[PDB]
C-alpha cells in the first residue's frame, strides 16, 4: 500500500482509448479513426490538445463518450527495427569510389562542369557476392559510420509505422556526418504501384512515397550515402529512376578465378591454417561458387581441423573441404563414380 | 499492522478482475492495457505490486470497470512447460551401435564437441552451428537420435513437438514462443529439440482463426525470436522433419540454420543387424532366413523392421506359438506394407 | 479489339532518330553541362548508326562520365566518341569458331 491512497484518487481521472489514426480532412483537424475491430469514424478533437501532432500513422487518446482526441505519443515504438581487404570485385570499388567519394571530396569536377553530383547507386548482383563488404568498405574513409537495414524489418502491422521508421532513419541521418545506411530487399519496400480495387498492402505504398520524399527532393542529402541492393532493376519506380538520383548501376556477378583466390587469401588469413599451402587448385575446384561458400569451405576445412587436432591446415584439409561441399554436400555424394573421362 | 495495508490493497482491487496483453513501457507508472479484444484506457498500476518483474508486453491482472493494472500474472502452467522442460535424462543413447554410424559421428562432433568443449573455436576462430535440420524418410531414427543426445548429454535438454504451438486463441502461440524461449534461455547451456515442423506448413484447422494469418504470425515470432537478436551465444537448438517442401526458405538460409543433414535408409549390411536386434529379445525357430526380408523391401525404414519383427511374433503368439514360422513372416510383412510390390520390377536384371 | 477505331483512334509510329534528331537530343542532354565549342554534332550523331533515344541519353551521359574520369575541365570530343565507342552497347563476343 505504498501509494494506495492516491490510487483511491485516480478513480475520477481516467480517459484515452487507443484508436489508431487513418487520415484527416483538409482546412481543419477533422481526423479519421478506426478503433480496433468495430468500424471506422471521422473524428474531431478535444480542445486542450495540439492539432499539429495528430498526424497520420499514430494512435491518439480518445474519450469513451465523445471519442474526442486526447494526447498521443508514439504508442508503437522501439522493437520495430532489427577494412583491410578493400578489394573484392575490382571494377566496382572504383565506380563506388566515383559515386561516393567524388561528391564527398570535391564539388570541383561536378558543379564547374555543369553536372549534378551522383548521389545514389543501384547495386545488382547475386546474393553472397559481397554487397555487404563493399557497402561497409566505403566506411573506412568517410569517418567510421555505418548502419545496416534489411527491407523486411519494416514489415510491421500498423499504418505508416514503416513510414515512421523512415522518419527515424532520415532524422538520424542528419544528426551525423558522412554516414551510411544500407538498403536491401527493396522489392517488398516497393517499386511498382500495383493496384486494383482491394486496399491491401498500402503501408508499403505510403512508406515508399515517404521514401521518395525524404530521399531526394526537399532538402537533399549532403554527407549521407545509402546503397540499395537487389537482383533486379526491374521492379523499381521511375520516380527514383528520375535520372539524377540512382544513375550508376554498378555491375558484378560471380567472381572470375582470381577473385576466388583473393577470397581464399581473406578467409585463410583470418583463421588457423598453415602458411605453406596453395589455393589455385581449390580455385579450379570452384567453377561456380560464392565467397560466402568460400567461408563455408574454410569453416569446413576448420571442421576437418577439429576432427583431427589441426591448427595448421594442410592442403588436404581444404581438399576434403571442397570435396565435402561441392561434390559430397552439393546434394549427397553420387554425381561422380564413373571414369569415361580420365 | 500489515493486515490493514493488505486489506486496503485487496480493496483497491474490485473482485471481478481481468487479464490483458500489453505492448510497451509507459515509464511513469500510468499504463494502457489491451485486452484480448484491446480496449485501452490510460490505466494505472496498483503500486505495491512489482511492475519491474516483467519485460515489456506481457499479461498482468486487470480490472473490468476502470481497467487498471492490479497484480502480476500467475506463472501460468500451460501444458507445454511440463513437456518442454525435459524432466529426466531419460534412456536410449545407444543400446545397439550399427544403425547409422555416419551422422552419429557428425551429430557428435557438431553438437557435443563444440558445446561440451567450447575451447576449439579459441584456436581456429570458427562459429558454432546454431541450427541443424536432421531429416529424411519417416521411421529412420531422428526422434531416436534426438533422445540419444538427450540422455548422452551434459546440457539441459529440451524437447518440443511442432503441434504444441497450435492453439485457437489470439496471440496464444506467440506467447508460447515467448515462454518457450524463456525456457530455452533460463536453464543452462541447453539442447533444444524441435520436431514436426513440416506438419505446420500446408496445415489449416477448424479450432482456428484466419488460417494463413495465424501461424504466419506464430512462425514469424519464431523467426524474430530464434535466430534474430537476443544474442545467440551457446544455445543448442535442433529441428527435425521428414519432408522439406512446406519449409519457408527464410528459415532455411544461413545465419539461422547452418548444416543440412539427411539420413539414408540403410544398406543390407546394417539391415542384418537391425533385423537381428529387433529380433534379439524373442523366441524364434532359427531355421528361417531373414535375408529374404532383408533383401526384399528396397526402401525400408526401421519402423518397417520394428513392425515386421514384432508382428511376426504377434502372428505366431496369436495362436500361442513361441517360435515363428516363415509364412508368419509372410503374413507380417504383407500386413505391414500395403501391396509389397518390389518384385519384377525387378526381379529381372537378373 | 484493343485498337479498332474508337479504342485508340490513331496509329502513330515513331521514326528512329534519323541523324539530326540524335544530335538534337544529344545536345539537349548537353545543355546544362560545360561544353567546349569544339563539338560537331552532325559528326557525332552521324557516326552513331542504329542509336535510339535511350542510347542518345546513354552516349551523352557516358561523354559526361568518361570526361569525369580524368578530371578534365569540360567535355571533350574524343569522350563523346568513346561514349559512342562504349561499344554501341553490342556485346561481347567470346568469340570461338568464327576464326
Ligand atoms: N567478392 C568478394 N570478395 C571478398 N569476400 C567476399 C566476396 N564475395 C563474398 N565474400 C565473402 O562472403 C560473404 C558474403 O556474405 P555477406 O556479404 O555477408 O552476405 P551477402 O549475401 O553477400 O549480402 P547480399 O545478399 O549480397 S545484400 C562476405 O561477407 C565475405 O566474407
Ligand atoms: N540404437 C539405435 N540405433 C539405430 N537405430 C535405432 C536404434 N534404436 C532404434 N532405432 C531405429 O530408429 C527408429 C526410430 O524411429 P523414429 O525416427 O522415431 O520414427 P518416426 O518417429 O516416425 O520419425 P518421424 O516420422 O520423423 S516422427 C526405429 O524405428 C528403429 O528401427
Amino acid at each position: 500500500a505504498a501509494d494506495k491512497q492516491t490510487l483511491q484518487s485516480e478513480q475520477p481521472l481516467q480517459v484515452a482509448r487507443c484508436t489508431k489514426i487513418i487520415n484527416a480532412d483538409s482546412e481543419d483537424p477533422k481526423y479519421i479513426i478506426n478503433v480496433k475491430q468495430f468500424a471506422k469514424f471521422v473524428v474531431d478533437l478535444s480542445d486542450q490538445v495540439a492539432p499539429t501532432d495528430i498526424e497520420e500513422g499514430m494512435r491518439v487518446g480518445v474519450d469513451r463518450n465523445k471519442y474526442q482526441i486526447h494526447i498521443p505519443l508514439p504508442p508503437k515504438i522501439d522493437p520495430t527495427v532489427t577494412y583491410s581487404d578493400v578489394g573484392g570485385c575490382k571494377e566496382q570499388i572504383e565506380k563506388l569510389r566515383e559515386v561516393v567519394e567524388t561528391p564527398l571530396l570535391h564539388p570541383e569536377r561536378f558543379v564547374n562542369l555543369g553536372i549534378e553530383p551522383p548521389k545514389g547507386v543501384l547495386l545488382f548482383g547475386p546474393p553472397g557476392t559481397g554487397k555487404t563488404l563493399c557497402a561497409r568498405a566505403v566506411a573506412n574513409r568517410t569517418d567510421a559510420c555505418f548502419i545496416r537495414v534489411i527491407g523486411s524489418e519494416l514489415v510491421q502491422k500498423y499504418v505508416g509505422e514503416g513510414a515512421r521508421m523512415v522518419r527515424e532513419l532520415f532524422e538520424m541521418a542528419r544528426t551525423k556526418k558522412a554516414c551510411l545506411i544500407f538498403f536491401d530487399e527493396i522489392d517488398a519496400i516497393g517499386g511498382a504501384r500495383f493496384d486494383d480495387g482491394a486496399g491491401g498492402d498500402n503501408e508499403v505504398q505510403r512508406t515508399m512515397l515517404e521514401l521518395i520524399n525524404q530521399l531526394d527532393g526537399f532538402d537533399p542529402r549532403g554527407n549521407i550515402k545509402v546503397l540499395m541492393a537487389t537482383n533486379r532493376p526491374d521492379t523499381l519506380d521511375p520516380a527514383l529512376m528520375r535520372p539524377g538520383r540512382l544513375d550508376r548501376k554498378i555491375e558484378f556477378s560471380l567472381p572470375d578465378l582470381e577473385g576466388r583466390t583473393h577470397i581464399f587469401k581473406i578467409h585463410a588469413r583470418s583463421m588457423s591454417v598453415e602458411r605453406d599451402i596453395r589455393f589455385e587448385l581449390l580455385a579450379r575446384l570452384c567453377p561456380n561458387s560464392t565467397g560466402a561458400e568460400i567461408r563455408s569451405v574454410c569453416t569446413e576445412a576448420g571442421m576437418f581441423a577439429i576432427r583431427a587436432r589441426r591448427k595448421i591446415a594442410t592442403e588436404k584439409d581444404f581438399l576434403e573441404a571442397v570435396n565435402k561441399v561441392i561434390k559430397s554436400y552439393a546434394k549427397f555424394s553420387a554425381t561422380p563414380r564413373y571414369m569415361t573421362y580420365n | 499492522k500489515q493486515e490493514e495495508e493488505r486489506s486496503k490493497v485487496d480493496d483497491l482491487r474490485g473482485t471481478p478482475m481481468s487479464v490483458g496483453t500489453l505492448e510497451e513501457i509507459i515509464d511513469d507508472n500510468h499504463a494502457i492495457v489491451s485486452t484480448s479484444v484491446g480496449s485501452e484506457h490510460y490505466v494505472s498500476i496498483l503500486s505495491f505490486v512489482d511492475k519491474d518483474l516483467l519485460e515489456p508486453g506481457c499479461s498482468v491482472l486487470l480490472n473490468h470497470k476502470v481497467h487498471a493494472v492490479i497484480g502480476v500474472l500467475m506463472d501460468d502452467t500451460d501444458p507445454l512447460v511440463t513437456v518442454m522442460k525435459v524432466e529426466k535424462a531419460p534412456q536410449e543413447t545407444y543400446a545397439d551401435i550399427g544403425g547409422l554410424d555416419n551422422q552419429i559421428q557428425e551429430i557428435k562432433e557438431s553438437v557435443e564437441l563444440p558445446l561440451t568443449h567450447p575451447e576449439y573455436y579459441e584456436e581456429m576462430g570458427i562459429k558454432p552451428p546454431k541450427g541443424v535440420i536432421l531429416y529424411g524418410p519417416p521411421g529412420t531414427g531422428k526422434t531416436l537420435l534426438a533422445k540419444a543426445v538427450a540422455n548422452q548429454t551434459s546440457a539441459t535438454f529440451l524437447r518440443v513437438v511442432g503441434s504444441e504451438l497450435i492453439q485457437k486463441y489470439l496471440g496464444d502461440g506467440p506467447k508460447l514462443v515467448r515462454e518457450l524461449f524463456r525456457v530455452a534461455e533460463e536453464h543452462a547451456p541447453s539442447i533444444v529439440f524441435i520436431d514436426e515442423i513440416d506438419a505446420i506448413g500446408t496445415k489449416r484447422y477448424d479450432s482456428n482463426s484466419g488460417g494463413e494469418r495465424e501461424i504466419q504470425r506464430t512462425m514469424l515470432e519464431l523467426l524474430n525470436q530464434l535466430d534474430g537478436f537476443d544474442s545467440r551465444g551457446d544455445v543448442k537448438v535442433i529441428m527435425a522433419t521428414n519432408r522439406i517442401e512446406t519449409l519457408d526458405p527464410a528459415l532455411i538460409r544461413p545465419g539461422r540454420i547452418d548444416r543440412k543433414i539427411e539420413f539414408p535408409l540403410p544398406d543390407e549390411k546394417t539391415k542384418k543387424r537391425i533385423f537381428q536386434i529387433h529380433t534379439s529379445r524373442m523366441t524364434l525357430a532359427d531355421d528361417v532366413t531373414l535375408d529374404d526380408l532383408i533383401m526384399a523391401k528396397d526402401d525400408l525404414s526401421g519402423a518397417d523392421i520394428k513392425a515386421i519383427c514384432t508382428e511376426a511374433g504377434l502372428m505366431a503368439l496369436r495362436e500361442r506359438r513361441m517360435k515363428v514360422t516363415n509364412e508368419d513372416f509372410k503374413k507380417s510383412k504383407e500386413n505391414v506394407l500395403y501391396k509389397k510390390q518390389e518384385g519384377t520390377p525387378e526381379g529381372l536384371y537378373l | 479489339a484493343l485498337l479498332r477505331s474508337g479504342r485508340l483512334d490513331r496509329k502513330i509510329e515513331f521514326p528512329m532518330p534519323n541523324e539530326e534528331a540524335r544530335a538534337r537530343i544529344m545536345q539537349i542532354h548537353s545543355r546544362k553541362m560545360n561544353v567546349s565549342p569544339d563539338v560537331n554534332y552532325e559528326e557525332l550523331a552521324r557516326c552513331t548508326d542504329d542509336f535510339n533515344g535511350a542510347q542518345c541519353k546513354a552516349v551523352c551521359v557516358e561523354a559526361g562520365m568518361i570526361a569525369l574520369r580524368r578530371g578534365a575541365t569540360e567535355l571533350t570530343h574524343e569522350d563523346y566518341m568513346e561514349g559512342i565507342l562504349e561499344v554501341q552497347a553490342k556485346k561481347k563476343a567470346n568469340l570461338q569458331y568464327y576464326a
